[PDB]
Formats: C-alpha cells, structure tokens, sequence
C-alpha cells in the first residue's frame, strides 16, 4: 500500500473514472430516441475525489430545449461530450503509460 | 440551471396540450 | 497452472462460436441479423489480442526469470 | 435534432387540411349541404428552458 | 470494464433495425387491404424499454397495433365492401413512416460510430504496454 | 489551450440548433391563426450574447418579435373583435428560408473545427 | 536554462500557437452575431516579447460592411485557420524531431 | 491442411458469390432478348455439395410476354444488391480472419 | 489601413438610414 | 472486472518482477564477489 500503489493508482482510478464515464455517455446516446428518457451525467472532479478519499451518484442535465416526447438527451451535447472524454481518455492511458515506461527503464542495468 | 450544465432534480413532464380548460 | 489453458481453450470455443455463427448465416437461412454476427467478431478479435498480449507478456516474464545469474 | 417532428406534423396536418378541402369539394352539388371550415391551431411545447 | 458498451449498442443496433423494419412493412402495406383470413390489415408500432440489469440499452418489448382511426372507402363494387359498401384500408400516415426511418437510419450509424470509436479506444489499452 | 475549443464549439453548435429549431417552428406556425388560450400566434426570435476577452455564444432569451401583426376581416370567426379582424401571424417566410440555411451552414462550419482541433490535438498527444 | 531554455523557444512559440488558434475558433463559432468585433494577436511581435518575457489582443480591420454591425469574414478566417493548423503541426514536427534527436544522444 | 481447412469455407462462398453475380449481371444484360429463359443457382445447396461444373436453374416466371422474354427487372435488381452485399460481407470477414492470423505471428 | 491587415483601434458601427435628416 | 484493471495488475507485476530479480542479482554478485576475494 506504500509508493507505487498510490503513485499508480491515482492515474488508475482517473482511468476508470473516464470509463465509467464514457459507458455512461454511451448508455444515454443509445437510449436517445426512447421517449421520457432522462441524460445521464456525473460531475468528475467530485466523483474522483470522493473515490481518491474512498455507489457513484449520477446526476440529470438540464434539458436545451422542451419535447413533447418528454425525451430530454440532446443529441449534439452529448456526441461533443463522448468526443471529449474519449480524448482525455487517451490523454490519460499515454501519460499513464509514459510514466510507468519510465519507471520500468530505471530497472536496467 | 443555464442549458446544457448539469442539476439534481429531473425535469418535470412536457405536457402541451391542445387547448386549456 | 491450468489456469491459462482454461482462459485459452475458453477464447478459442468463443471464436470458433462466431466463425459457427458467420458460416450460418452465409448459409442464406434467417436466424441472424447482420448486427449479432459482427458484434461476436469483434468480441472474439478484442478476445484473442487479449490472449496474444497476455502470451507476450508471460513468455517476457519467463525470459527474465531464466535470465538470472546465482 | 428534433425540428424534423414539428416539420413533419406540419407536413400531415397540410395533408389533413387538403382532404378536408378536397371533402368539401367533393360533394358540391349535393342538396342542403354545408361546407366544413378549417384552420391550422398552434400548440407549444414548453418547460424549464428556452 | 468498458466491454459492456458492446452489449448496449449491440441492444441498441437490434432495436433500430426493428424499428426500421417495421416502419418499411407498413409503407409497403400502407395500401394493402384484406389480408389472410380477412382481417385487413393494421399499422403496426414498436416499444423502447431499458434493459435494466441502474441504466442500460434499450430493447423492444413487443409490437402494438396502433389505435388511431380506420380509414374507409366507399366501393360496393368489391367483395369486401361491407352492409354500408365501405372497404377498410389502413391507417398509415407515409411522412410518420418516412420520418419514422430516417431517424432510425440516423440513430443506427451513431451507434455503430459508438462501437468503432470504443473499439479504437480498447485497443489502445491494450497496447499501452 | 485546446480543451476550451470544444466548449466553443459546443456552444456554437447549441446555438446554431436552437436558431434552426425556432426558424422550423415559425415555418411550421406560419398560418395558424389561434392560441391554445386564444392569443394569436406571434413570431419569436432568439438572441444571441457573448459569454464573457472573447468567448462561445449563449441564447440568452427567445422575445417575440414587435413587428405589426397583419390582420385580415372576417366576421365568421369567434376570434374576431369589435371590427371583424383576426390577428395571422405576422411571420416572414423568405426571411426563415435564408435563416435556416444560414443555420446548417455555420453548423457546419463549426462542427468541421471541432473536427480538426480534435485531430490536432490528437496528433500532439503523440509528441 | 540549457536544456529548459533551448526547449522554452519551440515549447512558448506552440503554446503562442494554440492561444491563437483559440482565438480563431472564438471568433469563427461567433460570426453570425451583431455587434462582434473579429479580434486577432500580432503572432510575430507577440512572439518576441514572450520570448524575453495575458496576450493584447487587437482588432481586425474590416473589409466590406455590414449592417448588423460584424466584422468577422468567414473566407479570411477559414484561410487564417488553415494557417495556424500547419504552423501549429510544423512546430510539433520540430519539437518533436528536437527531442528524439536528444534521447537519440543518450542511447 | 489446416491453414487451408480454416478458410476453405470463406473462400468458396466468396466463389459461389462471384459466379451468381456473373448469372445475374448475364441475365440482365439480355432483359431484351426474346426466347431468353432467366437463370441462377440455389446458393445454400451449391455452397453444402461444394464444401463436402455449377448447377443451374431456370427462375419461376413472374408475368407473361408475347416475345417470350422471362426476367423481371426489379427482382434482378434486388437479388444482385443482395449478392453484392453479401460478397461484400464475406470478403470482409476474410480479411479480419487472416489480419487475426497474421497478428497472432507477433 | 489595407483590408485584411491589423489595427489597434476599433472598427465604428456601420449605419444606413433611409432618409438623411 | 476491467481490462484498464487487468492492464494495471500486469504493469504492477511486472514492476515488482524487476525489482526482485535486480535487488537478487545485486545481492548474489556482490556475494560472488565477497567470496571470490580472500
């Protein structure tokens, strides 16, 4: 539980934050067209915290515009949205992956 | 809250109807 | 250690059950929606890269362990 | 995303409106009869935003 | 585990592709009358549920006759014109049927740009390595 | 840095599809002379801010518009006043023929910048 | 300082580069609403005070007008943009060609 | 051997595919020629003889001509959008299959 | 100065009257 | 379970792997060595 463990699981935990995340984007950009469908969100700097401190609790974004089909997802927020965590997902996986690399190198020798 | 952010109650029902009573 | 031959022979049934599935519905008879067909393929490619990459990783652990000096 | 629904009803309720007026037409010489007015009625869609 | 978006989209593509299908079988039947047994024939819609198992896809429970009205047309000069001669054919609004599959066309591609991307993003995890 | 571009463009795209939805709606409303409370139909318009430097853009309210409501005379209607008028929207038709086409134009011309900042930002990722 | 300083030119001259393209996307997503002033950063001279150092950014001057009141022309903006991209992916690439030639020196 | 047997099934739908795509684009180049009977093969029973020349069939007219002339231009088109899609389908499961060979060399 | 260059001042608001008062 | 789980789990092990075996070859060399000098 002591150095590596923590030096790596703050980029774990994040990683798995981004793919719950993105799970949940997914979810609610599939069920777009079911009427009385509720967007699905989280907050992640919260959420991360309270897991870094040690079930996660997701919130309801405000809908754009009304329908009468009482969907409330809007379709070009949330495609702008998977695009963006899809990204800090990558961002997060390389700089993971470059530490750890680099950590490994000094076992050389 | 301002479209688009996030909240923590869901929206209330559309109902539009077709004429008021 | 059976563990691994387990995990493999599980993968191998899970791939050889999509390539089942693709023949059958090459067959030209209706039981498969084109969409099922695709999804189990790429469940059983993601599958077998899992496989190959825990295959590297174990044969690279096992060079360093022999590659010791007493 | 979702102005394609208004367009739409838009579009049958035109449909609808035409075979009215083609109803009315129809039966021009029938004895004692009485056309059948028409008019397009809005209803807007409302709630929490915009 | 980020596996299970393959699950939800497979859900999501299925119900798409029935919605698609019943939408194009009621535009082909739109002017069918008198089907087997003499029944004539109704519109048919679908229902979206979620597949809970918290949040999930969404699956199709069955399949509804629709309730709005029956149309009629006035032939006596047919065998299944009724007591009063009125022959009834179906009620299918094309534009419905029309709109009905372009979404669904819509939503079928956004979901499989969905897989793709997720694809892309695991096998990136695993070659972080 | 780059992150802010997607907010821009988010909000850019949201604006741009609210625009398309009233210019829709005003299209679809254009000859509908009643109210579900009995209040003619009005034309309504969107406006646009700056959200705080420079910035996206924001809808900050949806107003009707003030332009005199065109009036026809016909006693028949229950609608009409003391004189026989009844109140048609006064809703200009080639003015949301060019909005809604200057709509998905800047659609999409932002949706092609988010586009390239996310490859951009992708290929710096590899530096 | 050596190493920092030698990486600090191409690292301020990129993150100059992507403030402008900040700027850009600005002001390109806000071109269809009055009264907006189209708003750019003198990348060259900016560049020189950064490098012997909050930009001062200035206005664009006009070229037909308009009675709403915008300046923003989308022909020039898109022609800019395109700019900035491969000036942007043309100092990745010398960034990146730096730094692998100087892990190169060390193997 | 197995390399053989593992793709043997791929490539002999992808064959059979091709040579009905041949029958239909040849019975529809000749949608003018009088006395000309329609053509195609049964895909399920030639692909089963093939995996354990070609066999071919006249198609059940549709409606009657006086030429004598039997092939209905919507139902050719459908049935080579069908195959096209399917060759498609079957080349592209193919090459995922042999790209998966490949990868499991490294 | 030429279009499409850069100034530091402002650009003033562009009028057009119907009729001149 | 997760795949970015696993992927971790197979990092750590093969971190610690590492640091066992170059922790025991300095170990048994510098033994070696002890024991090859009088």
């Amino acid at each position: 539980l002591d150095r590596l463990d923590a030096a790596l699981r703050f980029q774990q935990e994040a990683l798995n934050l981004r793919a719950q995340r993105q799970e949940i984007l997914a979810a609610n950009i599939a069920n777009a067209d079911t009427p009385g469908y509720q967007a699905r969100d989280i907050d992640f700097a919260s959420e991360l915290k309270k897991v870094m401190v040690r079930a996660v609790d997701l919130l309801y974004r405000v809908p754009d515009q009304p329908s009468l089909d009482g969907n409330t997802v809007d379709m070009d927020r949330e495609r702008t949205q998977f695009a963006d965590n899809s990204l800090k997902y990558q961002m997060g996986l390389t700089v993971l992956g470059s530490q750890l690399k680099g950590m490994m190198n000094v076992l050389q020798g | 809250g301002v479209p688009g952010a996030l909240s923590n109650q869901p929206a209330p029902p559309n109902e539009a109807p077709i004429a008021t009573p | 250690a059976g563990q691994l031959h387990a995990a493999l022979d599980r993968i191998s049934d899970r791939q050889a059950a999509a390539r089942v599935q693709a023949e059958k519905f090459t067959l030209g008879e209706p039981g498969i929606a084109l969409n099922d067909v695709m999804a189990d393929m790429q469940k059983a490619s993601v599958s077998m890269q899992m496989g190959i990459q825990v295959r590297n990783k174990l044969v690279a652990a096992y060079q360093e362990v022999m590659s010791m000096q007493v | 995303d979702h102005a394609i629904y208004t367009a739409m009803g838009a579009a049958s309720q035109t449909l609808n409106q035409q075979a009215v007026t083609a109803s009315n037409l129809a039966n021009a010489s029938t004895p004692g009869f009485r056309a059948q007015l028409n008019a397009l009625r809005a209803v807007p869609v409302d709630g929490l935003s915009l | 585990a980020l596996l299970n978006i393959f699950d939800i989209a497979g859900s999501a593509l299925a119900a798409q592709s029935k919605r698609l299908n019943v939408a194009a079988s009621n535009l082909a039947n739109a002017d069918s009358v008198t089907g087997p047994d003499g029944q004539p024939y109704r519109a048919k819609q679908v229902v979206f549920q979620v597949d809970a198992a918290a949040t999930g896809g969404v699956k199709v429970a069955s399949v509804i006759e629709s309730q709005a009205p029956e149309k009629l047309v006035y032939e006596p000069g047919n065998p299944l014109a009724d007591a009063n001669g009125y022959v009834k054919m179906p009620n299918v609004d094309v534009v419905g049927e029309m709109v009905n599959t372009m979404s669904a066309s819509r939503s079928y591609q956004a979901n499989i740009e969905v897989l793709n991307t997720v694809k892309s993003m695991m096998l990136k995890t695993l070659t972080l390595g």
